RNA sequence: UUGUUUUCACUUUCUCCCCGCACUAAUGUGGGGAAAACUGGCUUUAUUUCUUCAAUUAUUUUUUUUGCUGAGGA
RNA sequence: UUGGAUAAGGUGCCUAAAUAUUCGCUCAUGAGAUCCCAUAAAAGGUGUUGGUUCAUAUGAACUAGCCCUGAAAAUGGAUGGCGCUAAAGCGGA
């Protein structure tokens, strides 16, 4: 929490856990980013998802329904609605720390080359015993009228496709650097040479 | 309660080439290639390539789980049997007043009904991949579908029966239809 | 390059409470690589030093500090309580301050 | 030495009698074996069964000695077998069972939080009977056989409990379950 | 007896769960007062407890231990049916297995890290400018290159 | 109702043999039978910085780094 | 008024403090979440977990924990909200 701006990929994590730890970092101040939106897990079997959303569309304000609660079915706004269930949001305060997140589906040009992290104490595979069920928020967005889940995948392919050519030419230059750092380091003054061998350098 | 070790053992025949390697597993033989997943229950499995016999083990287990080592196996059984003689399903098809007519076209799919209990209609249905609607040399109203997959002709066989239920009738009087009478292999 | 650090980073958190209660004698400090109760009682005598920025001039500068102490940890997590000479403003429930080390052991 | 895993229970060995009359002036002595906290519960234990099974209230009563039974193998393992009586919420009822461990108080821990997961039995409503060491070849559950075979191996598959230093919440590579 | 073709082809198959359980594990711990150190399993109680003993080379006792504490090594040393703590001794100093470790990737980046945190401020300085003299040599070989 | 007194079980080994001849989850295994005292246990020394000398209680003596306060004026 | 240390209750976010440790149980196509306190029964289950008897290692009977059926109302709604199933649920340490 020490840093201008984190990037977080959300392809993996549990709803609220993540929600969670999201929350009281925006709360100390730390501006996130969140991508991959579409990706994120939830702990139940998917037609008992479908059925607590159903539960949440048939609650509207009797009198006039442009008021009340606004139903949100894009990935990346139910995370955004979860998170803002977590904040003091009427106040000032607790306004101004839930500006400092921005959420995306996919992963769109500024950050598509930034570094991303992850959450270990909200990822699926440390949390969630391996003979339970559970859903993918994507589809489940795509059964209550999203219609963009094709798009975000196709997209994808592409994006992976330059990163992988990107990852390549890395490694090339990283083995040309090794071996002209193991050739200096016979043309040193040998205290030196002893001296970074001794620590590990 | 938990289990340390259980185990079950499988034995390959002559004629079949066999992979496995993260639960995924395909076989190959005289009559085409099967692939099928097991990624979602806790095994590793083992397979002899120089003798036979993959095998099936499963560390701390419960009563719950234990009970899906069989059920890999006769399911691996089954689809070696697939590969090296085709899985037969033969169907009769029996009428009181008006006889059915049966017509196959495209390649051996696609069978077509005429004439149930007289009603100047038409049904179809249409194999799964990998099946062949054909219908018997021998006797009058044989129908065989048949082909190197236990689930794709079973559940083909299944489709062709609930074609032509009967509807608001006493059906323990009105017994036509098209029925599953024999399983066996070609 | 230039202008050395000699401190260590920290964010002001808010006042010493309960739920519904402030008591605003003491606050909250967060420390950048702490996170013991072991280690955070490391830094309990340091002198702390929180410096903003005004927009008139006062005494020919734009700066000014309120100076406090390191008094006791928080609990569990490597936080602390600081007492200052005046109450923070709490305005500044996410701004920057400066954990210095001058009395040095 | 590490206070963390230590549980609070051990045993004592506790005699008395009733106080001599004119009537009776060399009175039964008696003695038992209990498993508590402190020795002051072990002696509440002792009057109230004192009570119940014999005419001995603590108030005409003398004891006599307070002792603390100590294990003299406490790093060799043995295998226990447990009589029972508790009360559940339409009856009573009593038990056998069987534990493995390096000592008795070890094993009546492990009895006590088996009772209350399994059926929802408070310490209040069960007296215990005999505990005692069985022999391997005298052994009737099925989850004690298991670890008494020849040459007992199994992979390791619990997930990593680290430090809360170490357990920084923000990580750079999402990490593997693993670890072969 | 088997030929080599049955020989070798024991030596083949990888198991996917190699470091099982047995008198004879290395077993670093990772939690607790004892964190950080290396140990030996004597003993098992129960499919979740074991007993654990590092012999008087380390600084750990004959003691009980949860299992979900320990992270199972590479090594095991064959020992014997019931051993205590003085055969022990006698063997892993025979059998040379802690310093065999040591050779490992995983013990090499303990004891460079152990170096580093001990490091005083001239020692530090040091470091820092060996580091700046060998960049000059770095790029002036690579100007040469292009 | 207690203190003696007897009977038979309790150890595993990377050793040997027979049967299944590779059958195991295992760089081994299922059934049957032997050997040894390496390992484990117990005696007599003469020893404690190779190593250990613990834990709880009773009774005593110190120690590192630091927060807050300074009433009175004989 | 200034310091210190607690009670009753709490320690995933709202909200100050444990995504603490160490044992068991539970999967719900209407789970559950503790004085007063804000409803549920008789009768059933070849769901799963322990236990007690009678019968050459298979049958039968019985018993009690969590879960399920019995279980229908009027503006849109309430374990306080989000949410939570390697619990942030229930019984202990
Ligand atoms: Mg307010
Ligand atoms: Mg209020
Ligand atoms: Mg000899
Ligand atoms: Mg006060
Ligand atoms: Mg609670
Ligand atoms: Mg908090
Ligand atoms: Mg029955
Ligand atoms: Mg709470």
């Amino acid at each position: 929490m020490y840093k201008k701006e984190y990037v977080i990929d959300c392809k993996g994590h549990l709803l609220g856990r993540l929600a969670s730890l999201i929350a009281k970092e925006l709360l100390n101040g730390q501006r996130i980013v969140a991508v991959r939106c579409e990706d994120i897990n939830i702990s139940g079997s998917l037609y008992r998802n479908k059925l607590k959303y159903q539960e949440f569309l048939r609650l509207r304000t009797n009198t006039n329904p442009k008021k009340g609660p606004l139903h949100l079915r894009e990935p990346s706004k139910i995370l955004w609605r979860c998170v803002r269930g977590m904040l003091p949001h009427k106040t000032y305060k607790g306004q101004l720390a839930l500006k400092k997140l921005k959420v995306c589906v996919g992963m769109p040009y500024p950050y598509d080359k930034k570094k991303k992290y992850v959450l270990p104490s909200a990822l699926r595979a440390f949390r969630l015993k391996k003979h339970r069920r559970y859903c993918r928020l994507g589809t489940l967005s795509s059964r209550v009228g999203w219609n963009y889940d094709t798009l975000v995948k196709k997209n994808e392919v592409l994006r992976k496709q330059v990163s992988k050519a990107y990852y390549k030419k890395k490694v090339n230059n990283l083995n040309e650097k090794k071996e002209i750092k193991t050739e200096a380091l016979n043309l040193i003054n040998p205290e030196q040479r002893q001296v970074l061998e001794n620590f590990g350098y | 309660m938990k289990t340390i070790v259980s185990t079950q053992k499988v034995l390959i025949p002559e004629g079949v080439k066999v992979a496995i390697n993260a639960r995924k597993v395909t076989v190959s033989g005289k009559y085409g290639t099967l692939r099928r997943s097991f990624r979602h229950l806790p095994i590793d499995i083992r397979l002899n390539k120089l003798k036979k016999y993959i095998k099936v083990v499963m560390w701390f287990g419960v009563p719950d789980s234990l009970a899906c080592i069989r059920t890999v196996c006769t399911h691996l059984k089954n689809m070696f049997t697939g590969v090296t003689k085709k899985f037969l399903y033969k169907m009769r098809l029996v009428h009181a007043h008006f006889p059915i007519n049966s017509n196959i076209v495209d390649n051996n799919t696609r069978i077509e009904i005429r004439n149930y209990l007289g009603e100047k209609s038409v049904r179809f249905v249409k194999a799964l991949p990998g099946v062949v609607i054909e219908k018997s040399p021998n006797v009058k109203d044989e129908i065989y579908v048949s082909g190197a997959d236990i689930e794709n002709v079973s559940l083909t066989a299944a489709l062709i029966h609930q074609s032509v239920l009967c509807r608001n009738k006493d059906i323990r009087k009105f017994l036509d239809g098209i029925y599953v009478s024999e399983v066996t292999t070609v | 390059l230039q202008a050395v650090r000699l401190y260590e980073k920290g964010v002001i958190l808010g006042y010493k409470r309960s739920q519904r209660n402030q008591d605003p004698n003491f606050t909250l400090i967060s420390i950048k690589n702490v996170n013991t109760k072991k280690h955070a009682q490391f830094y309990v005598g340091k002198r702390v030093a929180y410096v903003y920025r005004t927009t008139k001039h006062h005494d020919g500068v734009k700066i000014k500090c309120i100076w406090g102490k390191v008094c006791r940890t928080h609990g569990n997590s490597g936080v602390i309580r600081a007492k200052f000479k005046t109450h923070i403003p709490p305005k500044a429930f996410g701004d920057r301050v400066r954990i210095l080390m001058y009395p040095s052991n | 030495i590490d206070n963390s895993l230590n549980t609070n229970i051990h045993q004592y060995h506790i005699v008395g009698r009733a106080i001599p009359t004119a009537k009776d002036k060399n009175p039964n002595v008696y003695r038992m074996c209990i498993f508590a906290k402190n020795d002051t519960n072990a002696k509440s234990r002792f009057w109230y069964f004192m009570k119940k099974i014999n005419k001995l209230k603590k108030s005409n009563g003398e004891l006599l000695a307070c002792e603390q039974i100590k294990e003299r193998f406490p790093l060799r393992v043995k295998n226990y077998g447990v009589l029972l009586r508790y009360d559940s919420r339409t009856g009573t009822h009593n038990m056998y069972k069987e534990f493995r461990d390096t000592t008795k108080e070890g094993a009546i821990a492990q009895l006590y939080s088996e009772m209350a997961g399994r059926h929802r039995a408070r310490a209040s409503s069960i007296n215990i009977i005999r505990i005692s060491e069985i022999s391997s070849s005298l052994v009737r559950r099925p989850h004690i056989k298991q670890l008494l075979k020849r040459r007992l191996r199994f992979p390791a598959l619990h997930l990593p409990t680290l430090q809360k230093e170490y357990r920084k919440k923000f990580a750079s590579k999402r990490p593997s379950t693993y670890r072969m | 007896e088997l030929t080599e073709e049955e020989k070798l082809y024991i030596s083949k198959k990888n198991l996917l769960f190699k470091r099982f359980v047995e008198p004879g594990r290395l077993c670093l711990i990772e939690y607790g007062p004892y964190a950080g150190k290396l140990c030996f399993i004597v003993d098992i109680v129960t499919i979740t407890r074991v007993i654990v003993d590092g012999a008087f080379i380390t600084g750990v006792p004959r003691m009980v231990i949860p299992l979900k504490r320990l992270k199972l090594l590479k090594e095991r040393i064959k020992i014997n049916k019931n051993c205590k703590s003085g055969f022990l001794r006698k063997t892993v100093n025979s059998t040379k297995v802690l310093e065999e470790f040591n050779n490992s990737k995983l013990g090499k980046k303990m004891i460079i890290k152990k170096k580093r945190d001990e490091a005083t401020d001239f020692e530090r300085f040091q470091v820092y400018f060996a580091k700046r003299e060998l960049k000059k040599k770095m790029t002036t070989i690579k100007n040469k290159k292009n």
